[PDB]
């Protein structure tokens, strides 16, 4: 269950569930594997923001083991597109299209706690048919996987053959060492 | 609301009521009466169930709970009425009646209602929900709209001999009028 | 669980659902995969955001990886028939079913995000039973499949030929192949 | 998860749903395989549509793959003894019983799309057990299928041999096929 | 999700689901096959009904196909044992226990539409284990269709001769003959 | 889904389901099989109603087919101990458990539907695993069977020689003979 | 507001009107009369269902329930306007081009109107919601606006003979000038 | 379904749930099988009373037919450590963790129904792996056994020795036989 | 179902379940496996304390079996980071990434009741595929290990060596034995 | 409401309470009481439950809520009134006699009541809910209301010597006017 908080106003007290509560602070928490109806939420919550106020800064909790890559790039093309600058957090686990959302916060407001990891992979997928189908299925893996490093280049800014070569299998960063890779620009000790 | 029920505590038991310009309100002499409706419900509903309990007491209990103790003790006593009987309702409309005859004996207008109409009144003019709060309606529109037209032209504005009667087949109230 | 925002309206402070905002704003959802109920669930928003502005023109988000056929056919008809221009903006992935509601949208109001990635197929459909009953029951399978054709070419403008080639196959389209084949006016970047 | 929306009343704003505001309007929605469970609360939208304004005419959307027979017959009895002319129009899709509850309408008030795809077949069901409760059973489930195409001919018109010959086997009927058959209408979109 | 239909109150708005809103009209919906809860529910509304207005004739309609007899009778029992004349209007198929309760309404009250198919049936049931046990179950069983087909000529008036031969095997009875064999008074006129 | 029902009151209308307005006139419901879980609603609305008014007699209606045995006598013990005397109504049937607790009702308020069914039978409780294990199990199903033959001698009136003939095999008495065998006073026709 | 009926229940019942000052006012020979116009929001709201075509024609329940139950009570008949006919509007527009006429009498210029004319006015000037309201402005804007510009200027200055015609493909009003 | 009930407080009328009314008064009900989530849920009523009345004493109805271990030893210790009494009534039944508990309830307060039934038996655990890893829990599961018995003792009075030869093999005691054991002080039939 | 409980208050009274009532006081429930869902609760809950008074000290109420080591993190990152000293109390059982979170509060606050029982073990993980994979993921579990060995010495002050050598197998430190172990200050008889 | 008891602050510690225009009232040798039934309807209230838990406690703790500790620092001692005993009760109904027997002297006459009349009355009108208020109306009804009528017209309109006793077969009182 969701326990439910106090909000004290002038006008008077209004009561919110701890999601809402933090929502309203333009707190967003990315929590399990990435998805379709997950994504939504996220998505609508930072158009809400926008609107609200869009000079603010929003931050982005991500908690995540992984999960679809079309539903993530609907989160990742949001956050760019919006004028706001969404911050993002690395809160437990980063997995792949968990710690490229952390990547692609804006310069400068990218954070990672103490004890946190991060790990990036390729994209991972299969079918099943006929050779002819199986050709176009397999062409589309390349191109995204091409799309994919050359936006975690971007950001990161590495050479594109260095998130080719090293993104070929998992690797590990610990928080640290995400600093030293340029996913994020330092640790959350304090502000 | 309760802030009007906590005026009234003081109203009984010291007869005074304070206003905002400190003027003492002295009216131990005025009778204090009100009206409520919350224990009706009780009394002619019956208990839900297969076996109906006892409801004599249900409805002091309601009272109980609605009005504060304070407020029921200082209290005098309690008046319960009870439903009109089916003699007695026929009594009220020959009061309206006489109303309606001495008002209209004085312009010189005899009125001679039939027994059969002042029963269908009774009927359509009680109702057990509202009483018979109707029945003053429903003599208006009955009685006093077309009598009322005719009274300044025709000729029921002098001779009078007016005789209502009420037909079986539609059940409807027929009018006379004569000079 | 969804979160909860409060509208400052002038009355006064009102409670709505992350959804019921965002519909509040002409603002429509297409998530998860096409179904009678969740396509019935969008006819309903789109005729009450008729009656309350129809000079105002209603916005659509398409993001879904695709579904039944027959049932997704019931928001292409409403959105004609609505007067409201129904802008449609592709976010993360459109299937066959949510590119035919994305060409659907009002010409020069369809969008599509930078990564978005377009597919089209043809319909997929299977029968059991009698020799003769799969004679008739196939029947209906080519009319529905070459019926899309034409709607599809009424909006995007390719010739027919064109796209029952394409359709034939599995066609991956990303977002700027999207536009070129004429399937979208432009991607949403500024404005 | 069903949206809310805000209807700004003389009193003030109230807050429901979005299929209650539609059934405000005296616009019933029938989607999925038809039941015993949701008959019923289509039947429920019509009587009490009906006590609060029967001069009005109430609507209703067919979006159904099929169901079951005694299930849709429920809300094919009720358009009959009630007075509002039930509207039918055919979004997406039909089927046996979404045809019939389609063409059970007040003729000239049912409508339907143009690319709406219709289906109507005989009806299908099986019992299986001892031969002397078979015959009984096979017995009965065809006077049902007669009554099904007799009163499908009474609201379309066609002859009851012509009706019961196209309905033997699985028949598709589009848009303007329906149109020429005299199952519904065209929907004005002037 | 079930309708929230709005009431017009002099007092001010209520919300109330479309199953609730037709409580007040004193309209029951009966579906589903009969369950120890689903009767219970029934018989709850019944009860309140009553308190209500013990003159209004309630109404009850039927859709079930029928389950379990010993919850059924909670049910019937109960709309004897109330004051209100409880209408059954059978809506769809009624089954033995489904077709029980509408023969128990009032006289003079009870109706079936044009379209409704009821069957009756015995009692089914089965039992297994010892001998000596399946003996008492078996006779149980056997005293259950004695006191529904004595109840039922009762109700429905036909001799006792008549409901315990046909009722040995499964038989359906369409709403005009329904007429014919008493079990319904007649079907609404509109 | 439960209806819910109004009630008009001075203040303004309250809104309760169908088994709280009932509760309310003092009118428990016992469906279903009796497990620690029903049960525990059963006793709590009885302690309830004892505080509300404890002269005013309780109404249990008993529609169940019969359950755990250990459950039974929460509601049992809690029927004697409260001083309202509690009245119990057979509908549609009344197994062992039910049975049990359909006359365990105060003497002249135990009453049964002219269709209702008593059925009456030893526990089925069974128990596995070692020899020695077994025996102790065993020699506890004993008491209880013992117990409540005990107890349905005292408000049924038969001797405890009789109980245990009747309930060593399984046997269903019917509304009228329930009355002979003592369990209840007479039908419910008047009132 | 809700305290703003009770004032009028109270005249209606007992008829007589306290003042704060003291001053005891009588409505037994004034009479009283109210105007509401609720429901035609409700029949001129759109539709929500597709086809849009639902009409209401219901508009008397609307204002029941407005107002209160007492207040009902109170009122013996309530009156209602039905809607105008497209005929009848053609006498009201004669009725603001009378009053234009009067007015150009004292500089000696007269106003000729067309049939057709008062068609494009009657249809320009009323509105369902608003009725003959838009009249005034629209007879203002249409005939007093031009009227003015070419009366401070051009042949209309003297001589009068003004002439008013509408043209048929594009139904616009064009007034011909005559010195 | 859980009723609800109407309180007539001082300031108005007040809904409340059939366990929330009951709670107010310091009526808690142990129902189920113990786990971690409701075991959590009992010590919140706990200690949400003591800090209204630290003066009154708390009650508690144990209905439960026995669980976990761990989850039940955190319900003891609260009942101990806060101020107030907790009351033990045993309805309708008592595990070996429900005996635990009703047992320790304070001095002059334990109650237990004239036809509830009680049992304590030896904890039951099993490991599977490798014999290192089972030494380590054997002695655990050993271990807890000792603190039950040592700590069963000083409630009921018995011999450590006493309850360790019983405790070897399950055994029923039923509520007069419970007192004779220690475990409650009297009989609930009348105070 | 949770109960509700009514809040006092000089404006009005406030209606609020037993776990947001218990929030309102500074006390966060960890019931349950751990998980990527439940840690974002225990993580809002923190921050929304913080925020309400950043002096006051939380508590944490860990009745965890464990689970999830990576998920856990994100709340002793949070408990750290945030200024106010999160106290920790063991209610019942402890396990492998519940301990860390117990043993992590601030000096002086760490408490154990008398009968809670805690449990300490080396992380267990295990994945299938190409050597090359297994290597690298086997790497991670071990650098997650040293770490926690290293940041369990800072809070215990253990040397690493000893709490490396009791964390290769389970050992089930009982309360006394923690205290003496430096899990926890001190015990809550008397405190 | 609840701030208004902050006047009372420095009423009862400073001993004063400024007025709008400055003046300083002096409470010194002024007696402050105060009269509240906060915790009666907490100590009545019937705890559910098997085992019965003792309510007294109660009683001071909505005290508490409702005043401040400011508040109640200040006053001098919080004094539980408990409810009136049977004991209390004759003695009570020899007061209600006394009160009644000085409005008799004023018009001359006297009243004797027996001392088996007083028991019967105040088991008539014995409620530990409502304290004493009860026996008012136990003696208005009973004593009261058969003067009145005898008292206006009758016997007992000059002389009185009236004598109350109670037969114990008819369980009712008996009144002998002597004039």
């Amino acid at each position: 269950l969701v326990p439910m908080v106090i909000e004290q106003t002038s006008r008077g007290e209004r009561s919110f569930d701890i999601y809402s509560r933090l929502l309203k602070e333009r707190v967003i928490f990315l929590t399990g594997q990435v998805e379709d109806h997950m994504a939504n939420l996220i998505v609508a919550q930072m158009l809400f923001l926008e609107a609200e106020n869009p000079e603010k800064d929003i931050y982005l909790y991500i908690n995540s083991p992984g999960g679809v890559i079309t539903a993530g790039m609907s989160i990742y093309d949001t956050m760019q597109f919006i004028k706001p600058d969404v911050s993002t957090i690395c809160m437990g686990q980063a997995a792949s299209m968990g710690a490229f959302l952390l990547t692609a916060g804006a310069k400068g407001k990218r954070f990672c706690l103490p004890n946190s990891r991060v790990m990036i992979h390729q994209p991972l997928g299969g079918y099943q048919g006929q050779a002819t189908d199986i050709e176009i299925h397999a062409r589309e893996i390349l191109k995204v996987k091409g799309r994919m490093n050359e936006l975690m280049a971007l950001h990161t800014g590495q050479s594109l053959e260095q998130i080719e070569r090293d993104t070929e299998r998992d690797r590990f960063l610990s928080a640290p060492e995400a600093v030293e890779y340029g996913l994020v620009d330092s640790i959350l000790t304090h502000r | 609301h309760p802030d009007v029920f906590n005026i009234l505590l003081q109203v009984m038991d010291n007869g005074t009521l304070t206003d905002n310009n400190g003027r003492k309100a002295d009216f131990r002499n005025v009778v204090l009466v009100m009206t409520t409706n919350a224990g009706v419900r009780e009394t002619e509903r019956k208990s839900i169930g297969l076996i109906h309990q006892d409801n004599s007491t249900d409805a002091m209990e309601e009272i109980k709970k609605i009005f504060t103790p304070e407020f029921r003790n200082r209290l005098d006593n309690i008046i319960w009425f009870d439903h009109l009987s089916t003699d007695v309702i026929h009594q009220v409309v020959d009061k309206f009646i006489v109303e309606l005859q001495v008002q209209l004996d004085q312009k010189g207008v005899s009125l001679e209602v039939s027994q059969e109409a002042r029963n269908w009144l009774a009927e359509k003019g009680y109702d057990r929900a509202m009483g018979a709060r109707p029945m003053a309606r429903v003599i208006q529109d009955n009685l006093k709209k077309p009598l009322a037209n005719e009274l300044l032209f025709g000729s029921l504005v002098d001779g009078g001999q007016v005789t209502v009667a009420l037909d079986k087949e539609k059940n409807e109230l027929t009018y006379g009028f004569q000079s």
